[PDB]
DNA sequence: GCAGACACTACGAGTACATA
């Protein structure tokens, strides 16, 4: 059972994606109660942009939900997630899921055949003890 | 390339004579009014070793500086060249007298000259020097090998003792 | 007010007569700035001297703050000096008129020895060319470095190395400002372990300032870790005066006693292979295997081998010297 | 002396004792328009300054042209080869067999001169393309197609057009692969083409060396040239004897273009006749020639014939031979593959100990200034060709081939790696993480052949015992498990035989080592008969347990 | 299969020799927080199924199924280099010294990425992953430098088993981050054994003679042992205890390039064997390898006072050949002062 | 909870659970203080404790929070050309200092560059960090690491303040021994310390490491002095005795013999170097015998530094102690 | 208003050399 599972449309994912590709090497992804946030720290500075409460629009598949309720925070690699979105416009939406150490698991439903999934493990964490 | 030298007509030129380099200098001090003695031309011919730069700017420093012209008030802003100390090092180095080379290397030591320098210079020195063919090849190696570990970031006073000390063990041993 | 610098950059000299050593080359650079007569300068040196602050120095007293940005092109190792640089700003710099207020730029290439062959031959014409606008002012440690066509265009200025009588009235001025207790024998120990530096001297006073409190002797060599001449001249006794086992427990018990390096204790053993008067077959082999020693040390190297093989090289003359008579 | 055994009474004193216990001690404390060399031009042929066997070697080979370009069947050692070609006969395509011809030789001689003198005088236009044009292989195309392929826009009567092409050996490799194309369209080339460079071994030339008429300039007679010269010096009213003439052709390595502004310089007009202390100094007419690879050899292992006899001058000569030379590694090569096939007299064989530890001290220097780099140690291997002047100078003549050791060995290195590679990629990866391949070729490989060759009879496995079968099925098995079958090679002797798809022979087995039994062909088909056989039986028994 | 990897153990308690070695390794990675290993010891004493004896013991029976792995690895002079890996769901396999000098930039960017992220599965796999570095003695000193932050900052997620043939080849620095277990060759009586129960498994009979004369030829390599009995058992079925042991071709051929040094000391005769050292460095074969069976040859030729004088000769040639990079110049410096020693010592 | 090595799990967090390195932990402790701290040069054998003692003041100086936006650490896993220094060294050296401590602890108004493993770095690359070094000192500092001070330029020596990290006597590294095996309830005799502190010779991680070794090895129970040679590597003298024989007995076959017996039974010949060196140096041989002696051993200890095959050094090396000893024979 | 053609600079790629 993942502590977190959203729902992202699929094409803005790639968008997000390849936004944070000109910053840093490596992003981070939070996964609150209030939406999914991508941070993307580098040498130049910080890039943060968050999805919430996108349910009032015609689109079934631009609905960014929430699912859960422990929130995550993990760092992965940059290519690994650009590879993952090269796979965009077999499904109309995309299934995001994390925990605590869990890898990131991006999901596809693809149409009435079958469904695509994507493992990513996270970062080492930083010495970062008080 | 041999071709353009080919289609041009090549002249040389050599290095200026102590009276060429005395016979513009004397107009130019004659036009710019600068008091002098004759040990400071002298001085001014010997830091400039075949160079009418350095002439030029050697007399304006010690013009501007002192106002006048001896041997200490250029020597006070100028220098000594440095292959007229280091012919006489090698050449205690070929008569295997290690405490006279050591002496000329410890003057080139406390004058701030960096190895890379000093090493230059001997193997400047010892490339056109007049001793034995073999022994000036032994030289060469002996300094080559040096330089490699000056290069590689060991350089010591030391180190260049050390290879004073081998060039002078090169002479004894046939 | 008070700042969280360190020594050498704190206490720099901002003006011509903060500069100690050097005061005939000053003289005439300071006649130079005064009758408006500054040529390309050349100067060289070993390192710590005050090649830079001089030049700096020069330059404050030149410009003014209000116009200091656009008179001095200040370009160094840091930055990229390609070739496409000197046909690029520094061309457009040199071959430019000023913006506020009229007068005679100046371009400082500090680290010129770190500079490419064909920026230094691209460099030639542009110096040549443009005297009467701009000046450039040269910097380097290794003159080698720097193409002979470069000497002769630039008047070459030998910033030697500091001498300890005259660097000693600058470390008193930076302990008189810094409220540090400090021996004559601290003072000595700091111009002796110096060696024509002050950058050296400050940052061991410094170290020896914030480490213990107080500068002594014993404080300085200490914190440095460097041994004292009593320590050289007992090392030099026990090689000299007896046999390889007992030479080897009495150095290495002063060796593990007080911390010593072995690098250290070469430099003082070859700075004393010369003051002793030794026969010059002796010395010529006693240099050879020192140098080795010394290159052996800087490798994965165990260094207790190396300093038996110090010993070795001591204990190998000990019967020759004697036969010698 | 140094050690004294009294001690100092003022100065200060350090002990030394030796191991018997004895005490010493130490003190411690339009004529004027132009130049001479346009003016002298040679406009005809029976001007030129060139060797009279190219200048007929070239006049006929443009003469073979004219059965092709202006219709007409009737015009009006190296020089064996020449001779040859010029009477081989032609295409069926009514052209000479060589469509090129090249021109080489050292700079200042008349190469340009005679390829222009030699195309106006046979009726054709010069065509120049040179260096100073574009050289891109679309522009050296749009060239010589609009300069070979098109008639005369004059009309009748108009000239035909001579392709010259000087400095070709400064063209990229691109640029000679679309001349050799467009030379080797079956688009028919129709007019001929004239190559000119100064160094004919570049590596971009070589494919035009197999298929050009290669004409070499040698260097041009003293006796011409100074005659040519002392006509130029009438002919501007400036006496001069044959002496000077002969010197300074013996200055300028016999450069006629230089010796000629070496006099327009040295005459001016302030006085007619020349001095041989002015041909003789260094300040007017010396060049820096840059020496071929075998002359700078002659001059390392030969002295030189008998002042020039001090060994100083001979030092100096020969480091400057072999610094303005270039190529120095191709010096080194040739100086590691020459100096053992000479008669050497040190027969304790110090000299050559001597010479490979200055061979070991240049690899040290490269490896040195290419690792932390620092480029000013390479001052010193400009003194390994000296150093051997000094090792290996003798009297004799000796035979200086070209270096093809170092070059040889590293070609067979890199096929023996990629045969490795290639043996150990086709391992399975279990079995492949068990050895590293160093380990697999020093110690798995002549025992592994060894395994793979047993003694089998040519006979049929149904007549062969048990045992056999056994050792037959032991045999496959191990061929399966590190992927070596046997495949059907042809030979030009008309035999068929069966070798290793892996030829790994050539990895275990040495030239010099006693020979061993081969397998027959009965035995190698059956072998391969058996692998595949046993391939489908594995697919079908993956089949059946899957 | 051969009989080096039919027979080879599967976990630690199925080791013939060292078997208190087997023990002490087994409770040394039974906890998991072991540190990183060094593996030293002869070629053929069976450093790797130890290793793998090890690895099997942390993990499960998967680290036997293996795969190749291509990675293409962008040089700072932007050369694109293909480096071949064993890999298992488990473990990694890399080489290094495959990319050469290029070896760093193996260690800067294809390990750390490697060592940076946690793993995917932690309750099938363990805590941590495994890299295998075979063949760290080969690796240059900038490699070995990349290696040490690397092994320090992520060895609670990434362990590190080293292996190598000589530890002075490895930088202080890394030999100081990891723990070295040595493992030496087996003795002739563990080769006895081993080959012994090789053939009773095969059902064969082995003369003890025969298993002695291999374990002498074999110089206590376990691996060359195993391929010179199997080789034995093709070549003759009834094991005689005088039958010829098969050798190899470069071996053979160092001696054959001995007998050539000392047969006669010109200069021909010295550009002969320039050739014949051509054709040794032609067929992969290491220098030092040759160096050391030169030796080897050249000193049953010598007398009781010239051996210790061949062999220092061969040390300084050996070192300064590792100085430099062209092998031919210091093998052949190395012939010639052998030949001009040898001339003076038979001239007088 | 997963386990962790005792060599991170031991690491210092703070300056002061550094050891025996006293005056460069009271500079830092100092520069805690409010001091003026000037630029760093730590350089010294390995496993001394120079990467712990600056990642310790950093965590002192800056916090959790503050040690991604104040310190930058290079290493030599890391790509470190002359691009790096003059791009992203000298733009880390031009940020502002802003972010405060949110503990209340006082925060110093400087970043830190620590270029760890500063001897892979060229001379190019290094001359590019000294007006890096001198003009963006009033907003960072820098921390040089390195095992060899002759590999940095005498420009970035001059510029940085050198500390040396000398080698852990016994009684600290006792000290320190005992306190981690206290810690970690495992018993060790006064003769397996005694061995242990011999072997490690200064080396704090490899004392560690063996520490740490020997307890998994005997599952918790004492760690006597036979588990520490097992796992030391240490040549019996058995094996000396019999190479010393053997060069005593003057036949160069008995020499190969034990020569070829030391090699098949993987010793390293770093630590045959150290035994023999002690043997040498221990016995009664003449002045000049142990000179040349330890001279020969030197050099095989440079060749053996320089990559060099083990048999070959290890045979010119026996061949010149067998015929120093049969000299005098 | 939008498809086709023109030159424009930024960028990727291959090569050589580095000394007195
Ligand atoms: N003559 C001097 N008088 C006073 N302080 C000096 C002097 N020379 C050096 N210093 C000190 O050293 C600091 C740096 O000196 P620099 O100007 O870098 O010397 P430099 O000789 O130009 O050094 P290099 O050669 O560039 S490393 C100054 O800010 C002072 O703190
Ligand atoms: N017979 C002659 N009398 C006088 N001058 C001549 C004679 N033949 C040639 N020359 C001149 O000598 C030079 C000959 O060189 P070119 O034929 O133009 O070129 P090249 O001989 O191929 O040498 P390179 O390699 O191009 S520098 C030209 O300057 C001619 O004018
Ligand atoms: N002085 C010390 N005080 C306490 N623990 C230490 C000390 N020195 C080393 N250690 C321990 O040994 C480990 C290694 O220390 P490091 O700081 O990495 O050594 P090092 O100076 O980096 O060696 P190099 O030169 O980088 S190989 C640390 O993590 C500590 O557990
Ligand atoms: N305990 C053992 N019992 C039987 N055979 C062994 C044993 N240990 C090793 N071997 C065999 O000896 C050979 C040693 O090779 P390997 O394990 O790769 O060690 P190394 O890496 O030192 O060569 C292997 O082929 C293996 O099959
Ligand atoms: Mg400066
Ligand atoms: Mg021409
Ligand atoms: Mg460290």
């Amino acid at each position: 059972e993942y502590s977190c599972v959203v729902k992202m449309p699929s094409g803005e994912f790639a968008r997000i994606c390849r936004d944070l590709s000109h910053i840093g090497d490596a992003v981070v992804i939070s996964c609150a109660k209030d939406g999914v946030k991508f941070s993307a720290s580098g040498e130049l500075g910080n890039g943060n942009i968050k999805l919430s409460q996108t349910s009032n629009v015609d689109k079934e598949e631009e609905a960014v939900t929430i699912e859960m309720n422990e929130p995550v925070q993990l760092t992965f690699a940059l290519r690994y997630l650009n590879f993952f979105t090269k796979a965009t416009p077999l499904s109309s939406t995309v299934t995001l899921s994390m925990s605590a150490d869990v890898p990131l698991v991006v999901e596809y439903k693809i149409a009435d055949m079958g469904h695509l999934k994507y493992y990513l493990a996270p970062k080492i964490e930083d010495e970062e003890g008080s | 390339i041999e071709p353009i030298q080919s289609r041009c007509a090549v002249l040389r030129y050599t290095k200026l004579t102590d009276a060429q380099i005395l016979t513009r200098l004397m107009n130019v001090i004659e036009k710019e009014r600068v008091p002098y003695t004759d040990d400071g031309l002298e001085a001014i011919i010997f830091t400039a070793q075949g160079d009418m730069r350095q002439a030029l700017n050697n007399l304006q420093s010690t013009f501007s500086g002192f106002g006048f012209i001896n041997s200490e008030n250029v020597f006070k802003v100028c220098d000594e060249p440095h292959p007229l100390l280091v012919k006489e090092m090698i050449q205690h180095c070929v008569n295997a007298n290690i405490d006279e080379a050591y002496k000329i290397l410890a003057h080139l030591w406390h004058l701030g000259y960096s190895p890379e320098d000093i090493i230059g210079n001997i193997f400047r020195v010892c490339k056109t020097f007049q001793m034995a063919e073999y022994l000036k090849l032994e030289f060469i190696k002996e300094i080559g090998y040096t330089h490699m570990k000056i290069a590689e970031g060991v350089n010591s006073l030391l180190q260049m003792a050390g290879l004073l000390a081998r060039l002078c063990q090169k002479t004894m041993a046939p | 007010k008070i700042r969280n610098l360190p020594w050498v950059e704190k206490y720099r000299p901002q003006t011509l007569n903060d500069l100690i050593s050097h005061q005939d080359i000053l003289s005439t650079i300071q006649k130079f700035i005064n009758e408006d007569r500054l040529p390309h300068l050349l100067l060289y040196g070993p390192p710590g001297t005050g090649k830079t602050s001089t030049i700096l120095a020069c330059a404050k007293q030149l410009y003014k703050d209000k116009e200091f940005g656009s008179m001095v092109l200040e370009l160094n190792a840091s930055d990229d000096r390609g070739i496409d640089i000197i046909r690029g700003p520094i061309l457009s710099f040199a071959s430019t008129r000023t913006i506020f207020k009229k007068g005679f730029k100046l371009v400082i290439l500090d680290e010129a020895d770190a500079m490419t062959q064909d920026a230094q031959n691209a460099l030639r014409r542009v110096i040549e060319k443009f005297t009467e606008n701009t000046r450039f002012c040269l910097i380097c440690n290794y003159l080698s470095k720097i193409i002979p066509a470069l000497q002769s265009r630039c008047t070459r200025f030998r910033f030697g190395p500091l001498t300890p009588e005259l660097m000693v009235p600058r470390l008193e001025h930076v302990v008189e400002e810094e409220k540090v207790d400090i021996s004559e024998d601290g003072m000595k120990a700091l111009v002796t372990l110096s060696s024509g530096d002050m950058r050296r001297a400050l940052n061991i006073l410094q170290s020896t300032n914030m480490a213990f409190g107080k500068v002594t002797e014993e404080t300085v060599y200490t914190c440095t870790g460097h041994p004292l001449k009593s320590d050289i001249a007992n090392i030099l006794d026990w090689m000299l005066n007896q046999d390889f086992t007992t030479a080897y427990r009495n150095i290495t018990e002063l060796k593990t006693l007080k911390g010593l390096a072995l690098h250290d204790i070469l430099t003082e053993i070859h700075l004393f292979v010369h003051r002793v008067d030794f026969p010059s077959s002796v010395r010529i082999h006693l240099l050879t295997k020192m140098a080795d020693i010394e290159y052996r040390l800087s490798v994965g190297t165990n260094e207790k081998i190396q300093l038996s093989s110090l010993i070795a090289a001591f204990q190998v003359t000990r019967d020759l010297i004697v036969a010698e008579a | 002396n140094p050690v004294l055994r009294r001690p100092p009474i003022l100065e200060d004193y350090v002990h030394v004792t030796s191991t018997e216990g004895v005490r010493a001690y130490l003190v411690l404390r339009a004529s004027s328009h132009c130049l001479w060399v346009d003016e002298f031009a040679p406009r005809h042929y029976t001007e030129l300054l060139s060797d009279d066997f190219t200048n007929r070697c070239l006049l006929k080979w443009l003469k073979l042209w004219d059965l092709v370009v202006f219709g007409h069947e009737r015009p009006s050692s190296h020089e064996q080869v020449l001779e040859e070609m010029l009477e081989a006969g032609l295409d069926p395509s009514q052209r000479p067999k060589q469509k090129v011809a090249l021109l080489c030789g050292p700079p200042g001689l008349g190469k340009t001169t005679l390829a222009h003198v030699i195309a106006r005088h046979a009726g054709y236009s010069v065509v120049e393309m040179n260096a100073s044009d574009d050289r891109s292989p679309e522009v050296f195309r749009t060239r010589i197609e609009a300069a070979t392929q098109m008639e005369s826009v004059l009309g009748a009567g108009g000239k035909p057009n001579c392709l010259v092409i000087d400095e070709i050996d400064g063209a990229p490799v691109a640029a000679i692969n679309v001349l050799l194309s467009i030379l080797n369209r079956k688009g028919l080339l129709m007019r001929p083409i004239i190559c000119i460079c100064n160094d004919q071994f570049a590596p971009s030339l070589r494919q035009l060396k197999q298929q050009a008429f290669l004409l070499h300039f040698p260097p041009t007679l003293p006796s011409r040239l100074v005659q040519r010269l002392q006509e130029v010096s009438l002919r501007q009213g400036m006496r001069a004897d044959p002496g000077v003439l002969a010197a300074l052709c013996e200055k300028t390595d016999n450069d006629i273009r230089a010796c000629i502004n070496t006099l327009q310089f040295l005459y001016s007009r302030g006085q007619r006749e020349l001095s041989v202390r002015d041909v003789q100094a260094t300040r007017v007419g010396l060049k820096d020639q840059r020496r071929g690879l075998f002359s700078v050899w002659q001059e390392v292992f030969q002295l030189p014939r008998a002042s020039l006899t001090s060994a100083s001058q001979r030092f100096y000569r020969v480091l400057h031979a072999a610094a303005s030379a270039g190529e120095h590694e191709k010096v080194v090569q040739g100086l590691f593959d020459n100096f053992l096939r000479l008669r050497l007299r040190d027969s304790s064989l110090g000299a050559v100990c001597v010479a490979l530890d200055w061979l070991a001290f240049d690899d040290l220097l490269a490896g040195a200034a290419h690792h932390s780099q620092s480029f000013q140690l390479l001052r010193y291997p400009p003194f390994l060709p000296v150093a051997f002047h000094v090792l290996f100078a003798s009297s004799h003549t000796p035979r200086i081939t070209f270096p093809s050791s170092q070059q040889e060995a590293q070609n067979r290195m890199s096929q023996m790696r990629n045969l490795i590679q290639t043996l150990v990629s086709g391992i399975a990866p279990a079995t492949r993480s068990r050895a590293t391949p160093q380990a697999l070729l020093l110690d798995a490989l002549c025992l592994l052949l060894d395994i793979l060759a047993p003694k089998l009879r040519p006979v049929s496995t149904q007549l062969y015992s048990t045992r056999e079968k056994q050792q037959l099925a032991s045999l496959v098995g191990t061929m399966l498990a590190y992927s070596l079958t046997y495949r059907q090679e042809r030979t030009p002797d008309g035999q068929y035989i069966y070798r290793l798809e892996p030829n790994v022979e050539e990895l275990c087995r040495f030239p010099e080592l006693p020979a061993r039994k081969p397998l027959t062909y009965q035995t190698k088909q059956l072998i391969a008969r058996e692998i595949e056989v046993e391939k489908m039986r594995r697919a079908e028994a993956s089949a059946r347990v899957e | 299969s051969l009989w080096v990897d039919k027979y080879r153990p599967c976990s630690l308690g199925r080791l013939d020799y060292h078997k208190e070695q087997a023990a002490q390794l087994r409770n040394l990675v039974q906890c998991g927080d072991f540190p990183h290993l060094l593996v030293y010891g002869p070629s053929g004493a069976g450093k790797k199924t130890r290793i793998m004896c090890i690895l099997r013991e942390l993990y499960g029976v998967g680290v036997e199924k293996l795969r190749i792995e291509h990675q293409t690895i962008t040089t700072p002079s932007k050369k694109k280099i293909e480096i071949s890996t064993i890999a298992s769901n488990y473990h990694l396999e890399v080489n290094p010294s495959d990319a050469g000098n290029s070896d760093r930039v193996v260690i800067q960017e294809m390990l750390k990425t490697v060592a940076q992220s946690q793993q995917l599965e932690t309750n099938s796999q363990r805590d941590f992953k495994v890299v295998l570095l075979t063949e760290v003695d080969k690796l240059t000193k900038d490699a070995q430098h990349a290696l040490r932050r690397t092994m320090e900052k992520y060895m609670s997620t990434c362990r590190l088993i080293l292996c190598c043939n000589s530890t002075s080849k490895v930088i202080p620095p890394i030999r100081s981050r990891c723990l070295a277990v040595r493992v030496p060759a087996p003795s002739i009586e563990d080769i006895c054994h081993v080959l012994s129960t090789v053939c009773k498994k095969e059902g064969l009979n082995l003369p003890s003679q025969l298993a002695h004369r291999l374990a002498e030829k074999s110089c206590r390599n376990l691996r060359k042992a195993l391929l010179m009995c199997e080789a034995c058992r093709v070549q003759q079925y009834p094991f005689t205890a005088d039958q010829e042991i098969p050798e190899t071709d470069w071996e053979v051929y160092l001696r054959e390039t001995a007998n050539a040094i000392v047969s006669q000391q010109t200069p021909q005769r010295l550009l002969e064997v320039r050739g014949r050292l051509y054709e040794l460095l032609t067929h992969c074969i290491p220098p030092e390898i040759i160096m050391k069976g030169l030796l080897s040859e050249l000193l049953h030729n010598c007398d009781g006072q010239l051996k210790g004088e061949v062999a220092q000769m061969a040390a300084y040639y050996e070192h300064r050949l590792q100085l430099g990079s062209k092998a031919i110049y210091h093998l052949e410096a190395f012939v010639a002062k052998f030949m001009a020693l040898y001339k003076k010592f038979m001239e007088d | 909870a997963k386990p962790v090595p005792w060599v991170e799990k031991y690491r210092p967090k703070c300056v002061d659970e550094v050891a025996f390195q006293e005056e460069v932990v009271a500079v830092l402790k100092k520069s805690l203080e409010g001091a003026d701290l000037p630029n760093l040069l730590f350089y010294g054998p390995p496993g001394t404790g120079k990467t712990s003692t600056i990642l310790a003041a950093a965590r002192e100086l800056f916090g959790p929070e503050l040690f991604r936006l104040r310190v930058l650490e290079l290493n030599a896993s890391d790509e470190r050309g002359i691009q790096v220094v003059r791009e992203k060294v000298k733009n880390f050296a031009q940020l502002t200092v802003s972010g405060s401590r949110s503990d209340g602890k006082p925060c110093p108004p400087f970043k830190i560059v620590i270029l760890d493993e500063a001897d892979s770095m060229t001379s190019a690359a290094q001359a590019a960090l000294r007006r890096t070094m001198e003009k963006e000192s009033k907003t960072t500092r820098f921390c040089l690491i390195c095992n060899y001070v002759s590999r940095i330029i005498e420009p970035l020596t001059s510029r940085c303040s050198k500390f040396r990290f000398k080698p852990l006597s016994d009684k600290i590294q006792q000290q320190r021994l005992l306190d981690i095996a206290k810690k970690e309830n495992v018993k060790i005799s006064d003769e397996g310390i005694a061995y242990l502190v011999k072997v490690s010779e200064g080396d704090l991680r490899k004392a560690i490491t063996f520490l740490q070794s020997a307890t998994r090895l005997t599952g918790g129970k004492e760690i006597t002095e036979k588990v520490i040679t097992d796992i030391a590597g240490v040549i019996p003298a058995e094996k000396i005795d019999g190479v010393f024989a053997a060069c005593q007995s003057g036949s160069f076959d008995k020499l190969e013999a034990v020569v070829k017996d030391l090699i098949d039974e993987g010793h390293a010949a770093t630590q045959l170097v150290n035994q023999l060196h002690d043997v040498v140096v221990e016995n009664n041989l003449s002045d000049k015998q142990k000179s040349i002696i330890t001279e020969k051993l030197a050099e095989v200890d440079k060749c053996l530094a320089d990559g060099a095959d083990e048999h070959l050094q290890l045979i010119s090396l026996c061949a010149t102690v067998m015929q120093q000893l049969s000299q005098n024979c």
